[PDB]
C-alpha cells in the first residue's frame, strides 16, 4: 500500500524545543521542530549580514 | 611604567598608610598583582579596601 | 535596554566554546607530549 | 611473515592544531568587531 | 528589579577568593548573588513557623 | 640526529597546561566582569 504523510509524521516526531524571546524580552514562547517539515528538504540558503 | 599606577592603587585608592610597604604584607602584593588588572571600579575605593580586608581574614584561617 | 541585553546573552553565548577550544588544546598538548615521552603498548 | 619517529606524525596533526588555532582567533576577532559595530551607542 | 529572574541572573558567590567586582556590585540589584546551598522543605517549613 | 631529550618537553607541557587553565579562566573571569560592571 501506500504510506500516508500522518503516518510518518507521527513516527518520525520531534527532537529541538527552544525558547525564544520578544526583542523587549517580555514574553517566552517555545518552538518545536518536526524532523518531517517540509521546509528541510529545499536544501535553503541562510546568512545574516552585520 | 608601573610605579606609577601601582603607587595611585595603594595610596590614592587604598588610602593604606605608607609605613605598611610590600614586603611587610604578602598577601598585599598578592592583590595587588590582579588588582591593576582592572582599570574601573576606582571611584568606591571602600570595595577594594574590604576585598583586602576579607582576604587578610582568609589567610589568618587555620583550616 | 535591548541592546545590553543582547550584549550579555552574547558576550555569555562564547564562554563556552572557548573552554571547548582550551579543552581541546589542552587535550592535544597532552597527547602530544605524552606520545613524545612513552608509547602505549 | 623508536620514539622519534612517531613524534614526526604528531607534528603532522600539530599543524591542523595551529590551523584550528588560527581559525579559533579569527572567531573571536570576529565577534568582537561585529559586537563593537552593533550593539555599542 | 522588574523582570522575573531567570536562572542565569542567579550567579552563586565564592567567598574564599577575589571577588572584587562582586564588592563593587553591593548596591546594584539586577544580579542576585546567592550561597550555594538551597533550603530543603522541612528547614523550610521550620523557617515559616 | 640523535633522541631528543624528553624533560625540555616536560616543562614545555607544564607552561602550556598552566597557560591553558590561565586561558580559560581569563576568558570567564573577562566575560563575568564585563556583565557585573557594564551590564547592569
Amino acid at each position: 500500500d501506500e504510506v500516508a504523510r500522518t503516518d510518518e509524521w507521527k513516527g518520525a516526531g520531534v527532537s529541538r524545543l527552544r525558547e525564544v524571546w520578544d526583542v523587549q524580552h517580555r514574553v517566552r514562547l517555545r518552538v518545536l521542530w518536526y524532523v518531517n517539515s517540509f521546509w528541510r528538504s529545499r536544501e535553503l540558503s541562510y546568512d545574516d549580514h552585520e | 611604567k608601573r610605579d606609577e599606577k601601582h603607587r595611585h592603587v595603594v595610596n590614592v585608592v587604598l588610602e593604606l598608610p605608607t609605613e605598611i610597604s610590600e614586603a611587610t604584607h604578602p598577601v598585599l602584593a598578592t592583590m595587588l598583582s590582579k588588582y591593576t588588572r582592572m582599570s574601573s571600579l576606582f571611584n568606591d575605593k571602600c570595595a577594594f579596601k574590604l576585598d583586602l580586608l576579607r582576604m587578610v581574614a582568609v589567610s589568618r584561617t587555620r583550616r | 535596554r535591548v541592546r545590553k541585553r543582547y550584549l550579555r546573552q552574547e558576550l555569555r553565548d562564547l564562554g563556552h566554546r572557548v573552554q571547548t577550544y582550551c579543552e581541546d588544546l589542552e587535550g592535544r598538548v597532552s597527547e602530544a607530549e605524552a606520545l613524545l615521552n612513552q608509547q602505549c603498548e | 611473515s623508536v620514539l622519534t619517529q612517531n613524534v614526526l606524525s604528531a607534528l603532522e596533526i600539530l599543524r591542523l592544531v595551529r590551523l584550528d588555532l588560527r581559525q579559533l582567533a579569527q572567531s573571536v576577532q570576529d565577534t568582537i568587531q561585529h559586537m563593537r559595530f552593533l550593539y555599542l551607542l | 528589579d522588574r523582570q522575573p529572574l531567570n536562572p542565569a541572573n542567579i550567579e552563586a558567590r565564592h567567598h574564599g577568593v577575589s571577588d572584587v567586582p562582586r564588592l563593587g556590585a553591593m548596591d546594584a540589584d539586577e544580579p542576585l548573588f546567592v550561597d550555594d546551598y538551597r533550603a530543603t522543605d522541612d528547614e523550610w517549613t521550620l523557617q515559616k513557623v
